[PDB]
RNA sequence: UUGACCUCAAAUCAGGUAGGAGUACCCGCUGAACUUAAGCAUAUCAAUAAGCGGAGGAAAAGAAACCAACCGGGAUUGCCUUAGUAACGGCGAGUGAAGCGGCAAAAGCUCAAAUUUGAAAUCUGGUACCUUCGGUGCCCGAGUUGUAAUUUGGAGAGGGCAACUUUGGGGCCGUUCCUUGUCUAUGUUCCUUGGAACAGGACGUCAUAGAGGGUGAGAAUCCCGUGUGGCGAGGAGUGCGGUUCUUUGUAAAGUGCCUUCGAAGAGUCGAGUUGUUUGGGAAUGCAGCUCUAAGUGGGUGGUAAAUUCCAUCUAAAGCUAAAUAUUGGCGAGAGACCGAUAGCGAACAAGUACAGUGAUGGAAAGAUGAAAAGAACUUUGAAAAGAGAGUGAAAAAGUACGUGAAAUUGUUGAAAGGGAAGGGCAUUUGAUCAGACAUGGUGUUUUGUAU
RNA sequence: CACGGACCAAGGAGUCUAACGUCUAUGCGAGUGUUUGGGUGUAAAACCCAUACGCGUAAUGAAAGUGAACGUAGGUUGGGGCCUCGCAAGAGGUGCACAAUCGACCGAUCCUGAUGUCUUCGGAUGGAUUUGAGUAAGAGCAUAGCUGUUGGGACCCGAAAG
RNA sequence: GUCGAAUUUGGGUAUAGGGGCGAAAGACUAAUCGAACCAUCUAGUAGCUGGUUCCUGCCGAAGUUUCCCUCAGGAUAGCAG
RNA sequence: CGUGGAGGUCAGUGACGAAGCCUAGACCGUAAGGUCGGGUCGAACGGCCUCUAGUGCAGAUCUUGGUGGUAGUAGCAAAUAUUCAAAUGAGAACUUUGAAGACUGAAGUGGGGAAAGGUUCCACGUCAACAGCAGUUGGACGUGGGUUAGUCGAUCCUAAGAGAUGGGGAAGCUCCGUUUCAAAGGCCUGAUUUUAUGCAGGCCACCAUCGAAAGGGAAUCCGGUUAAGAUUCCGGAACCUGG
RNA sequence: CUAUCUAGCGAAACCACAGCCAAGGGAACGGGCUUGGCAGAAUCAGCGGGGAAAGAAGACCCUGUUGAGCUUGACUCUAGU
RNA sequence: GUGGCCUAUCGAUCCUUUAGUCCCUCGGAAUUUGAGGCUAGAGGUGCCAGAAAAGUUACCACAGGGAUAACUGGCUUGUG
């Protein structure tokens, strides 16, 4: 059972496993049908885009703060900043996410200009008459690509101060160590009669 | 393929080489890693020493994110630049147009100092630093701005 | 789906 | 089909009955009854290690090997001494890499596409096609499979505005576009050398489509190829001129038996 | 060849259908092309046959022989002509069993259904 | 005395509804052991099989009492990855998720808790009529122990001020979708073989049709079809595209500022204990008992507890497409699959025949020939059948039928043979058999005058 | 004087998979991998593609955490090949890979504990018969194949049992 | 042997598998009983036996070490390619 | 080396005969195996470069099928027993008739039934298989006919027992229990004379149902009749129930 | 009455190939091998020396890290109480 | 002089416990308990490279063994 020298496996095909085997076979049919159904839907929709217009949204996870990415919805305020309410942009393309909140004014601005620079890329026909021909898109999102903001320039000065920037990390990692300790000690002084 | 294997070869040799005394048997020592501290302990302290036993402490609902810190050496350190500007921002050994590298954009947490960038400054904006390489960078004449 | 019963021998066998 | 041979509730009788151990089917009134079961060497059986669909089917070939495999197929189209090697009647052709005008990409009609390449010399590439149709020989017939036939040639186009339809019927030939130029249909069997027909916008589109030493290929990050030898006519190095300057004399290549 | 998605170009489906086909279909599988003098008096290059309909042969072992068809016998895939018959040693006249396609029509037996199918395939009258 | 209410009943009362089948996939309950650990008891097999209940074309889940600790994200589902990781585990064998990120698909919402109180405004049923998947009127009834309007936490409501903005429903005809019908090219021209030409050769034609099948042998061109387009028929339908009639509405909704308010689910959360379960570790979830809350509260924040803060949701009520699954059913298309001891058990009157008290078990069995033309007739015989004749391309195809192997047997022929036969090296004997014996050559003694 | 075999036909036993090891071939190369998916198509093919993701490029400690040049990226011995002298033999110089060996560097452990300071923080410097699956002008990634391994019915047949 | 009864017997009826019934033999429970039969889990496991399908060419063993509830087996080193 | 299939080529072979099979006929190869000739046969098949695998049998008390020696052998010997003639027939140890001799010996080899079987009953025709020899015969084969009830039985009653309802358990398939902690139903006379059946009275309380072709039980016997039916049909003579 | 012979009918067990001995050696008791003796078609009835005759993967014994039935202050549990 | 003049006198993982550093962690941020870790020992496995373990079967079963008994035979011949 062991044996020379090979890597411990850890193959889990103790149980019953030969009665769930999925084989893909199904991926290329599945791709026409995904995309005759994204046809259809066109088809159904004829002027519209298939698909909303999303915002541009700041990540989590300290892995991927660094990048933006597309979201959910348009946060009520800035739908109401941007001059319109979220019963009618739901209406017209606007996806809306009552239960994400604003913390920062760049995304803020920068999903506020998205609206309105939707809304100046559209034309909304009446609900009485003509229908007038505008030859449908398919995407939203590639009218209006996410763009990752520039965070600098390329080329700078130097203003070297002189603290080493070492030292400065360790020292945040020192006091945010030493802070309770601190606290502590001061409370027992500030305790001296 | 089929055609190629051995067992096309041993059509007519009677035990398939697996030998008439020993037999190919079903499971003659054993299911997996079974015997290891047993029948099978001199495999395991040869060659697969540690696996029995326990080291340390455990870490509840770990996740590996907290723990991204993907590390860059200074000996790179321009390849974060494209070569359509790295020779003029090299021959233009320049304060006032250093150039700025961001590491995290480009996917790093923290630069060390393994060897010898050219003596040109560069402002390198990073999470985190090494003590040498913040050295050799400011000797080279540049600085390190920490950021998140 | 015989069991004939005269090879049963003890005598003798053990 | 994971059932088969298992359809049945045997059970080995085992030792007293003067018959080999292998299960066996129960019951009476039947011919069945008593028979081998479940076992490989067994009517009504098991075959052994029974067929699978998570068998890998399907193959992965790393991209610029693929690329590299079409182009060295395209480049074994200028060279006749590959195409004839394959059987593709080029003996009465005037030059390769054959060339015609973009005014084939617009032909609507059969008749008229194949009079264009009778005029350009495939006609005994597509008779040999017509003469050989032959029944094969397999259990394929009743597989969908009956006959078997040559291929013509390769036409290639750049935008299609007829030709593929021109060409659709007549047997052997194939038409493609210069973006996707299959390697099954260049390397028919992995023989290289088909006959190729390109037209001048197709010849054009294919720096393009696979670049040069001054223009982009229009796929990202693909190079061309480099060779490792700069000829393949060796024996021009060996005897050029400096080699032959610093090369000891010759024997007489099949030596004297001494003793 | 084939583009279409509802169509088969299966060995066992088409030999099952023509097989199993019902006395509707074996009436369009049982045409027969028309000679030269009919296909320029009407347009038309074939038609379903019929009883009493004439006929003339052009291949096999009968190849010349004219005669009207006697019976349609679809179960069979067969057309019986009379005037075209084996005589066995039992002084016995049994039809043969010939096939439309194999046939020639110099003669319709015309009705108005006919009449309104030429018209429909584009004849003339 | 009479008439009501509450509760409980009966009626072949008036109208309806559930059951059973199928069950591949789906929601749940119950619930193993074989097995692995080289023994075995935890563990594993497995939160599986069997068993029970209940659905649909999908189901379930689902619009956060979520994830997180970020510059924060934002219903659910599914795929790549996370990860064979963190963790569990006689820390042994072995088991083992989730957040992040990329993508597919995307859709959001409604009740309870509020006095309409200047008017139960609500609703089933019956009945008459009508333009009938229903509507109008009238009449009983339900219902204040609360039916409609208003609101659902993202908010919102009651007053006060101010302005603006936007609306519904039927027809008709197309389009869409489904089912379905019909029509739309070209040789059956010569010669040979053959029983048959669908083969071979020659000459051609059509080709957006050289896919496939049939026809007396390999048929684009004989037939059905294929390819390309056209002409219809019946339906479903509000999906939108035009036209037309009704004007819905002294109605409804949205929006700004000020003010007073802002109800928000209890034998539930939560805790102890037990049991089971989980990767879940001082206890992940579920259930049982016991205890049992609160309202600047409660829950979560993956090490129990006290103290202090912070972040984040808002349970104990509820609906909702799509992406996802699918050995079943209906309908289609394909295969480097099997090719009648194979492939489904079943290519056939197969879940048949047959066995068994029963549950249950469970086969074998394909091919004459193009066409029965399936052998008229004569004769021997009691007859079966034979010999002849005859059909057929063939009876060396005669329903014991395509081909027709071997074991085994018969006849004929040859050969040998004193309790085996068989075999090897070598030869005799007998039988049988292959190969080289032309070649270039002086040459014309030559006829056919150059052979 | 051990087992199977009366005879013949047909059938009949190291397979497929998930993950891996060594070796080998191919492509690219400090990068590699198109095929979850999207586009496209003569439609399960072929062709094209973004963002991520995986592996590798940094190890080490249980962890907090820290994180690879004194030097021509070291010295010494040997080393193919190359250069110079030579008619040659041989002599010298340079010496990749590779082997051995003494060192330097990174991390852990044990010490030493500077300027300084929230006076309890910080940890410079120098060490050590300690230790690492490390550094020291990167080699890997993907695919394919033989062989081997583990799990799976697992080369075929075979229990008593539960 | 027994033969007017603790008799013999039909039919109906009850008792069903770790259960029944038993004047007790582990006897009977449909030719099945020291735990029936049917199907499924199940191709249950097997360190044990048997078998394992073509030619040629080159090379060519071990039955020994240490450990193992190890002694009919495995891991390990050795021999071989 | 060989096999099944796949891409390619040989514009490969082929109804003027593909593949297959037979061949003490030939040739090649160390061999695996290849090739040719002949005969049979009738429709498809191969060489080379590559791909692929359900790929090569002497064995497994292997599987399925088929066939042998054994061997014209063992053997077709329990139940006392057959014989002669004629007829039929192609043919007679076995059929039919007759004559004779025997047995069962009324606790029968008789005559009837229950269960079970299912048309075996009976006729006609008939002998390929079956009847372990035969066969003109048959429970065989083929074609047909045939079972008549107020009284015989079932049907009805209860037995041991089974089992709904109400209710109670159980996650549940279902279990308990059968008069139970139930509001558990129907019978006579009428009274009216819109009239059909309400009200008038009164009575009554058991509380499903199933369970016996041998228990209990309303009533039929003779004679005759068919190839085959009879307490059933005909004839005659009776009886019971209900109205 | 069989056996026996005949007419008709017509199996099975078993079978590597087969069937003369002595000794020798040899898996230590050979039908075959070596050495010798010997050895003449085809056969019938009987027989029971041999074929280590056939019948069954020894049922005694041992081994198995295979079981079951039964017992008990074994180990671990459990309905009930 | 790093125990006994020398050659023998002894013991893994997991679990518990103790000593040491008074160091790391409890992963939204702190303090104090508690818990977990790192380094070095003890608690013991004598079948001593370390399962947690009573019998019977004259009712028996399976896989196998001539690796292994009970007969003959054969080597031997103590004993007879």
């Amino acid at each position: 059972a062991i044996s020379k020298n090979l890597p411990i496996l850890k193959n889990h095909f103790r149980k019953h496993w030969q009665e769930r085997v999925k084989v893909h076979f199904d991926q290329a049919g599945k791709k026409v049908s995904r995309r005759n159904a994204r046809a259809t839907r066109a088809a159904k929709i004829a002027p519209r885009p298939l698909d909303l217009l999303r915002p541009v949204v700041r990540a989590p996870t300290v892995k991927y703060n660094r990048k933006v990415r597309a979201g959910r919805g348009f946060t009520l305020a800035e739908v109401k900043a941007a001059g319109l309410t979220a019963a009618y942009a739901r209406t017209i393309g606007i996806a809306v996410d009552h239960r994400r909140q604003n913390r920062n004014q760049e995304i803020f601005d920068a999903n506020v200009q998205r609206l309105k620079e939707y809304q100046s890329k559209i034309i909304v026909f009446p609900r009485n008459g003509k229908a007038p021909e505008a030859e449908q898109v398919l995407s939203a999102a590639a009218t209006f690509p996410i763009a990752q903001p520039a965070t600098d320039v390329e080329a700078r000065a130097v203003q070297d101060n002189g603290e080493s920037a070492f030292r400065t990390l360790r020292l945040a990692r020192s006091e945010k160590k030493f802070r309770g300790i601190r606290e502590k000690r001061a409370r027992e002084k500030a305790e001296a009669e | 393929p089929s055609r190629f294997t051995k067992t096309r070869k041993h059509r007519g040799h009677v035990s398939a080489g697996k030998g008439r005394i020993g037999k190919h048997r079903k499971h003659p020592g054993g299911r997996g890693m079974a015997g290891g501290q047993h029948h099978h302990r001199i495999n395991m302290d040869k060659y697969h020493p540690g696996y029995f036993g326990k080291v340390g402490m455990r870490y509840f609902h770990k996740q590996q994110a907290h723990f991204w810190k993907p590390v860059l050496n200074l000996d790179k350190l321009w390849t974060l630049i494209p070569e359509d500007k790295r020779d003029q921002y090299l021959k233009s050994a320049s304060k006032e147009t250093a150039p700025v590298i961001d590491t995290l954009a480009a996917g790093y947490g923290k630069i060390l100092g393994k060897g010898r960038i050219p003596n040109v400054p560069v402002i390198v904006k990073a999470r985190f630093v090494s003590k040498l390489a913040e050295e050799k960078i400011r000797a080279a004449g540049g600085v390190v701005e920490l950021i998140a | 789906f015989y069991e004939d019963y005269l090879i049963f021998d003890c005598r003798a066998k053990r | 089909s994971e059932k088969a041979g298992h359809q049945t509730s045997a059970e080995s009788w085992g030792t007293g009955r003067a018959v080999a151990r292998i299960p066996r089917v129960g019951g009476g009134g039947t011919g069945r009854s008593g028979q081998g079961a479940f076992g490989n060497m067994c009517r009504g059986g098991r075959m052994f290690a029974p067929t699978k669909t998570w068998r890998k089917w399907n193959v992965k070939v790393n991209h610029n090997e693929k690329r590299y495999a079409t182009a060295s197929a395209i480049a074994a189209t200028a060279v006749a001494s590959l195409v004839l090697a394959r059987g593709h009647r080029v003996e009465k052709i005037p030059e390769i890499p054959l060339v015609v005008s973009t005014d084939l990409e617009s032909i609507q009609k059969t008749k008229e596409a194949v009079a264009a390449l009778k005029a350009v010399g495939a006609h005994s590439d597509l008779l040999k096609v017509l003469k050989s149709k032959k029944l094969r020989a397999g259990k394929g017939k009743y597989r969908n499979r009956r006959w078997t036939q040559r291929r013509g040639p390769l036409v290639v186009y750049a935008e299609d505005n007829g030709i593929v339809k021109a060409l659709r019927n007549v047997p052997g030939v194939e038409t493609a576009n210069v973006a996707s130029l299959n390697l099954l249909q260049l390397a028919p069997g992995a023989h290289l050398g088909r006959f190729v027909i390109w037209t001048e916008a197709a010849f054009t589109k294919l720096d393009q489509v696979w670049g040069s030493e001054t223009v982009a290929s229009s796929k990202v990050g693909y190079t061309l190829p480099s060779h490792i030898i700069s000829t393949s006519d060796v024996t021009r190095i060996i005897n050029s001129s400096e080699i032959q300057s610093a090369i000891r004399p010759a024997g007489q290549a099949t030596q004297k038996r001494t003793h | 060849a084939k583009q279409s998605l509802d169509v088969s170009s299966d060995r066992r489906k088409a030999r099952k259908a023509y097989f199993t086909a019902p006395s509707s279909q074996r009436r369009v599988l049982l045409s027969a092309p028309l000679s030269k003098e009919l296909r320029a008096q009407y347009g038309i290059k074939a038609l379903p046959i019929r009883r009493d309909d004439e006929v003339l042969v052009v291949r096999g072992s009968k190849k010349g022989q004219e005669g009207k068809i006697s019976s349609v016998y679809r179960l069979k895939f067969a057309v019986q002509v009379d005037k075209v018959t084996k005589e066995k040693v039992n002084g016995a006249s049994v039809p043969i069993n010939l096939h439309p396609s194999k046939l020639v029509i110099t003669k319709l037996h015309l009705d108005k259904d006919r009449k309104a199918l030429i018209q429909r395939k584009g004849g003339k009258l």
